[PDB]
RNA sequence: CUUGAGUCUCGUAGAGGGGGGUAGAAUUCCAGGUGUAGCGGUGAAAUGCGUAGAGAUCUGGAGGAAUACCGGUGGCGAAGGCGGCCCCCUGGACGAAGACUGACGCUCAGGUGCGAAAGCGUGGGGAGCAAACAGGAUUAGAUACCCUGGUAGUCCACGCCGUAAACGAUGUCGACUUGGAGGUUGUGCCCUUGAGGCGUGGCUUCCGGAGCUAACGCGUUAAGUCGACCGCCUGGGGAGUAC
């Protein structure tokens, strides 16, 4: 379907499987997701994660590192959850909400 | 109108809205503002900026009750938890603890079917 | 003629009613040719969550070796008595005559 | 790791609240053997003992009470 | 299944000695004892199909043991099937 | 005769099965406390809900269905399948050491039973979910996808149905043939003993050798080397259709 509708739905699903089904102590901080933008093809998607812990890079760096290392696990969960064709490749990014 | 000086803020952070309500420690509510009722609709109805706007609009309606000590309980992993938290933190309030209290069942009821989009 | 661990809680408002029920049940299970290998009265304890809007329930433990009939009418009495709020009957392959961790603190 | 094998306990008492509290979180949910290093047999025994203790109100189901 | 006392008594009864647990007679006797006992179980748990699979297996193996006995020496076979009230 | 196949003894692990209880979250609803104009929903919207006071929040109650965490590149079962806890009835598997029976074995047309889900008959139940349907939208078109509702059904009892990409797309049984890394469950012996070391079984996952294969790949749980029996195939369509 349209990339933005799939973007909204995938934001919902990533937020869900990010709040509940994680066990990495590197993650935490009520990690939210501001949104996710994906290409016209649904093959690739970029998530904009927003952390809470102090914005000091020592921690948000570790958070994005853990997310990128668990991307395979999150992709498997997404593929079983949200019922689409290709299970896009995920790329996490710190959304600098404070500007 | 009275003095409690120690309240708790429920933050229902839906994927389409954000409902912040400050209540007495025994569940009796005081006031509330919504991301929708803050002059936002559609997408902006569920954006973090509108969430903090609603948080501040709700704080401005309970200040006459005289509180600056809060525990907050968030529900729903919607965008607009971070926002309202830092908002009511920037509203001169002292937050002692923030707690995830989203209702998670032990396989209670069957969820609605996935959207084919 | 199996071994059972029977742990039940009593309404705290009937705390002194406990030894009566204790000796009554032991008499019932012994008059049925069933031994009793342990009996601990942990007494009043603070619950980990409310039970009928209540805390501070009276815990009591028993270890029996008895036939199944006496055990089933015992749990029947448990059900139809209201001073007990919650009971639990489990099986054991052996006989346990030791100190429960709720009496080693004492 | 594998503390229960060192203990050699045949079974884990549900009455051993002091021991069981080391295998649940503040939330009150059981901790996976993946991080506690518990043998699978003793992890099953832990799950059963903890569920029994929860029933007898010796341990909380959740932290919401 | 059968309790230790029941099996010990049946072995002592149909067997040659106390430790003749392998003879076809004691095997058939144990099987028919367990079958008769399981009849009461299946009288009320009539949709317990897995236990019924086990029961049918033991019925079948009793049948083939009886056939082997009848082919080995018919005298003992008839004496047994009359002491147990079978094959009718 | 005892090596195959069984019986006994002592134990072990298991969501194996049937029955009956019970617990704690959550959804819904009903009644109250607090508290006021939005809630809900979408890529945007409206249908919908609320000034009779919703939504949000706390307390209490009713009811139904399913059992988070544990949870596993786990376990059990002939397969289908099986997941809170407790009791009762019950099936199978495995191990150690013996004792016993003495080929009692393997396979199996016809036959018999079991057999997801949907469906059918009778009665009950009905929270959530949801074919059909009723709307709201979108669209050239929407009888779809999306949204708000929503009946059968999903649940229980007793019968019927007997089909699935019912799959490992791999029939059952037995023997034999280099390795390596794991999981799981027994068990023997030894060390100062827990710890640890050296063994030895069952089940199971993943690499890979010879060999095999059209290739992909399989590879001691074979698709390798053999034996026993059974099922089945003979170009595509017509057609798993007609009679
Ligand atoms: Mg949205
Ligand atoms: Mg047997
Ligand atoms: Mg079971
Ligand atoms: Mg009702
Ligand atoms: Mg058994
Ligand atoms: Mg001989
Ligand atoms: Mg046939
Ligand atoms: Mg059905
Ligand atoms: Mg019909
Ligand atoms: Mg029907
Ligand atoms: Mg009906
Ligand atoms: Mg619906
Ligand atoms: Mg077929
Ligand atoms: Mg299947
Ligand atoms: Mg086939
Ligand atoms: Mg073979
Ligand atoms: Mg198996
Ligand atoms: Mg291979
Ligand atoms: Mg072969
Ligand atoms: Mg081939
Ligand atoms: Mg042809
Ligand atoms: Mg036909």
């Amino acid at each position: 379907g349209r990339p933005q509708r799939v973007a909204q739905e995938m934001q919902k699903e990533i937020a869900l499987i990010l709040q509940r089904e994680i066990k990495d102590p590197r993650l935490g901080m009520m990690t939210t997701v501001s949104g996710v933008e994906m290409s016209r093809d649904l093959a690739y998607a970029k998530v904009y994660v927003t952390f809470l812990n102090d914005k000091d890079e020592d921690a948000v760096k570790a958070g994005i590192k853990a997310l990128q290392e668990a991307s395979g696990f999150i992709r498997s969960l997404l593929g079983k959850a949200m019922r689409l064709r290709i299970v896009p490749e995920l790329t996490f990014f710190y959304d600098n909400s404070l500007v | 109108r009275k003095q409690v000086s120690d309240g708790v803020a429920h933050i229902h952070a839906s994927f389409n809205n954000t409902i912040v309500t400050i209540t007495d420690r025994q569940g009796n509510a005081l006031g509330w503002a919504t991301a929708g009722g803050s002059g936002f609709r559609g997408s902006r109805k569920s954006t973090p900026f509108a969430a903090q706007v609603a948080a501040e609009r709700c704080a401005d309606a309970v200040k006459e009750y005289g509180i600056k000590n809060l525990e907050v309980m968030v529900k729903g992993p919607g965008p607009g938890r971070e926002s309202t938290i830092r908002a009511l933190n920037a509203a001169g309030f002292r937050i002692t603890n923030i707690t995830d209290v989203t209702p998670i069942p032990h396989n209670g009821c069957r969820p609605p079917k996935k959207r084919r989009v | 003629m199996r071994h059972y661990e029977i742990v039940f809680m009593v309404h705290p408002d009937q705390s002194e009613q406990v030894p009566g029920m204790i000796e009554r049940y032991t008499a019932a299970i012994t008059g049925a040719e069933g031994k009793i290998h342990r009996l601990e009265d942990w007494g009043r304890r603070q619950l980990a969550y409310p039970i009928n809007k209540l805390h501070k329930a009276h815990y009591v433990l028993m270890n029996v070796e008895a036939p199944q009939e006496v055990i089933d009418e015992l749990e029947t009495t448990f059900r139809f008595n209201d001073a007990v709020i919650r009971s639990m009957v489990m099986r054991t392959k052996h006989a346990v005559t030791e100190a429960s961790p709720m009496v080693k603190a004492k | 790791f594998c503390r229960f094998t060192a203990e050699g306990v045949q079974e884990i008492d549900y009455k051993d609240i002091a021991t069981l509290k080391n295998y649940i979180t503040e939330s009150g949910k059981i901790v996976p053997s993946r991080i506690t290093g518990t043998r699978a047999k003793y992890q099953r025994q832990l799950a059963r003992a903890i569920k029994r203790a929860r029933y007898l109100s010796l341990l909380p189901y959740t932290d919401r009470h | 299944s059968l309790s230790t006392e029941a099996t010990a008594k049946i072995v002592s009864e149909f067997g040659r000695d106390a430790n003749d647990t392998g003879s076809t007679e004691v095997q058939v006797a144990l099987l028919t004892a367990q079958i008769n006992h399981l009849q009461g179980h299946f009288a009320e748990h009539k949709k317990d199909h897995h236990s019924r699979r086990g029961l049918l297996r033991m019925v079948s193996q009793r049948r083939k043991l009886l056939d082997y006995l009848k082919r080995k020496d018919v005298a003992r076979y008839t004496q047994l099937i009359e002491r147990l009230g079978l094959r009718r």
